């Protein structure tokens, strides 16, 4: 019997560029009068759910608890109380969220693994991998880019984080972007940009080229 | 190399450094003919980090990538009191850096009759 | 610089080696050179890597005021005094700062 | 009191080669001889209990039982009906489950990507990644076979299959194996073994070592 | 080459293929003197894959790479009716293939 | 590592060679390094192979609890005994783990 | 390739002073330090305001135009395995070295 909250993720924070304080309750009742008060921990109820959805208890809140707070310490900093009175609740169900603070902040380590030689030999396609290992609080946001142009999210899909075996706390993730072999054999930057809280200035990208392993000082060729 | 790959333009930079009096004057000449002052933009003298009493100032000449390919000269002439003749000239063209590439081949059991 | 500070020796003794700590928060490590490969191999690092032979027997300590990275080998199973290397950065091989046989 | 049906997974029927239907009861405390009744569609599969525990931390432990049938029976697609009879539950009943049929089969394509040069430069550890693409009974069992036989399951981590970007039906997974740099540097083969339905004879093996990338014909070494 | 990465035993095979009426007598010699029969084992004739009227057979010799590395001759002699002399021989050495090893080494930066 | 152990030489003396047992269960062998050729030569391995002139005199024992693999030459013919190598892995040359330099003259 | 070896053995308490020849053609000077198997002597001090990190604070330079000498003094002189401490003039450093100096 508590008001579920969906705290914004650093992926959501970075992509949206703003925080969306949300207490849409997964698994509650929405008969009627289900006021979300997006209160701050100081009791100042700022903007609450504006643009809230419909009254439908589909074993959850259809009506939203989402708002639009301000990030800086308005996501971090303190905590945000959501006090929900129902049409059947004398004591309003309340809950504050400090964006689970207290975790250990590690910088991700990013490696771009080029497509395997067999995949290029098949010539059907190619899959570049962006291995992200070693992070502290597990919530990275990986995107791909090409010559500074952010590629569409359709052609790259990135796995969710998952407990690194050797290091208990640290996590790893994979973002594989799948090209065209005729795109790979010609020079293309294909940068990987990782946005994480613990990185220097929260972002760091590393690119890979078809010519990224080749030794530079000598262009060996075989003429047959 | 990135600007040359883009092929739209190129920016040659004359970096004057270590001159103690603040005032300096940089001008860029081509084929002995001074270029129009619009093309080159020179920075105001700014104190150098590791040199307390010595300053530095860049100067950037923007030229088309084709002009850089047609191996040109672009000298950058600098005028200061401390200089011997009150001016020194430095020139760099497209072939300034290249260091002779040996294109070593290795014909082995191959034919074509081709005479050697 | 090759100030091999400790060739100390005991079957159960503990050797403590002081290591130059640059402080720009870079990864600092204790490394071991292998004759066969010819390349130094990490044994301890700021990133929590503990080498297979030295599981639990080596500890790292930080003093920013003193600028010291101490590496403590608590049980010397008298395995080969190697030419150990302090270094910094993400390149173990070329990032070495000091040697410590 | 609460009826749960855990169907056999391909990983289990591969490891033990005997499919293992599972049924479970929850919300009940463990009186004695904790189990779930067992029948097949014809009721012949009356099997014995296992996993006996005194109580949950809340003293409401879920009773556990197991039943065994032939491995091809689960893939036959016929419904299997296991009964549910326990002393704690008020009224016995029965449930039926089966393998979900009508599901496209696409052969997995397995690639092995060696650790990036930077990871080897750190000289701490190295991740060899087994990437499996284009498989869609949504099931894959990937394990690692080096030097003849099986590495400890803790070493490798296999991500859950995730629906591909271009191909709707076809999925993918990644299995990272983290090993110390010296074995890789030495030379050590590490196989990756993708057990899957859509595979010709269900198992595919791939091999990567330090010398796979290097060309075999020409050997150019630059000396100073 | 995979098993020679192991030092136990090298198995040399004498694939006899495309013959008929299927009965061939295969044996081995080292330096002209017949090897003991427990060293080598020959497979029974089996009908061919592709061609119908022909057959094929095998004969493996288990040596040990000390005799192999160190280059023996290890010849296989096959007797069959259709052969013009009724007998044919083939020979293999540790070096019966080895394409030439081109090893150039230029030092040219002095220019 | 080279815990070399020179052993006594007798006609019936059973010289014993200690080998690490990695528990990995790969082919564990003892290698007579052939210095002139520069390549390994196995005298006995986990497989039932025994070298030709070492036949009927060498035997092997496994002890995982002690991480130990015994190679005992029950009948020593006091022949040219060079450096031996306890090793593991399918590859035999590369595979060596322990180098023991033994002389049966003393 | 003149090779004075000053070899001041004061170690920590020593203050080595070396006088290298000087052209007096107003060209810049430098005191090379042959860097660990590079071959490219790195400059310790020069007419330019550059002083190395390691040799900072303790290395000083004094002029003798009439005597045609330049005196470089490492005051602290705390041990640092001294290799050929060449002193030479010119914009180019490795090529312009004249006198080697061993410490
Ligand atoms: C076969 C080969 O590698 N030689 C190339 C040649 O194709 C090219 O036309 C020319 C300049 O790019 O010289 C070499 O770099
Ligand atoms: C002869 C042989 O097998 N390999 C040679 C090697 O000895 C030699 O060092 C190299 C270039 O010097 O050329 C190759
Ligand atoms: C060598 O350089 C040419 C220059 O056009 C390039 O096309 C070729 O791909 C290079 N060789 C290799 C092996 O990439
Ligand atoms: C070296 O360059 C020439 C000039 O284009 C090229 O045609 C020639 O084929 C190259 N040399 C070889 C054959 O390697
Ligand atoms: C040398 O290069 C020239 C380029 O004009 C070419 O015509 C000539 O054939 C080359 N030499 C040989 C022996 O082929
Ligand atoms: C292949 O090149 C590497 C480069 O260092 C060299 O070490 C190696 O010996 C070469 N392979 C052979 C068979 O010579």
């Amino acid at each position: 019997i508590r008001v579920f909250a969906i705290p914004p993720s650093f992926a959501s924070i970075f992509l949206t560029k703003s925080t969306k304080l949300t207490c849409l309750v997964t698994d509650l009742t929405t008969y009627d009068s289900v006021t979300i008060s997006w209160t701050r921990q100081n009791g100042e109820a700022v903007k609450t759910h504006t643009n809230i959805s419909e009254s439908h208890p589909n074993a959850t809140f259809s009506a939203v608890g989402e708002a639009s707070i301000c990030e800086d310490d308005w996501n971090s900093g303190e905590r945000f109380t959501c006090t929900v009175t129902h049409t059947d609740l004398p004591s309003p169900l309340k809950q504050t969220i400090s964006r689970p603070k207290g975790v250990a902040l590690h910088r991700p380590d990013v490696y771009l693994l080029p497509p395997a030689r067999e995949q290029l030999n098949l010539r059907e396609s190619a899959t570049i991998t962006c291995l992200v290992t070693g992070f502290s609080p597990a919530d990275v946001f990986v995107q791909w880019m090409q010559r500074g142009q952010p590629l569409s999210p359709e052609k790259y899909v990135t796995s969710a984080p998952m407990p690194e075996p050797q290091a208990p706390g640290r996590y790893f993730a994979h973002s594989i972007l799948t090209v065209s072999e005729e795109e790979w054999n010609t020079g293309e930057t294909y940068t990987c940009v990782v946005a994480h809280e613990a990185l220097p200035n929260r972002v760091t990208e590393r690119t890979v080229d078809k010519s990224t392993g080749k030794p530079t000082l000598y262009n060996v060729s075989l003429v047959m | 190399r990135e600007q040359l790959n883009l092929r739209e333009s190129a920016t040659i930079t004359c970096l004057v450094t270590g001159f103690s009096p603040a005032d300096v004057f940089v001008q860029w000449m081509q084929r002995g003919q001074p270029l129009s002052p619009e093309k080159y933009v020179t920075s105001a003298p700014m104190p150098e980090p590791q040199a307390p009493g010595r300053y530095f100032a860049h100067s950037i000449l923007t030229v088309s990538e084709e002009e850089w390919n047609t191996g040109e000269t672009y000298t950058c002439v600098v005028a200061h009191e401390a200089l011997p003749n009150r001016v020194t000239e430095r020139t760099v063209d497209k072939s300034t850096g290249k260091p002779t590439l040996y294109n070593v081949s290795l014909v082995m059991s191959d034919t074509a009759g081709t005479c050697y | 610089i090759l100030p091999e500070v400790k060739v100390e020796g005991e079957l159960g003794g503990s050797v403590t080696i002081k290591c130059p700590l640059p402080e720009m928060h870079v990864r600092i490590y204790l490394c071991r050179e292998m004759a066969g490969s010819g390349t130094c191999g990490t044994v301890v690092s700021t990133t929590n890597f503990i080498k297979a032979e030295y599981k639990g027997r080596v500890t790292l300590k930080q003093y920013p005021r003193k600028n010291l990275f101490l590496v403590e080998v608590t049980q010397l199973t008298e395995s080969d005094s190697g030419v150990y290397a302090c270094g910094a950065g993400m390149n173990t091989d070329r990032g070495k700062t000091q040697k410590v046989t």
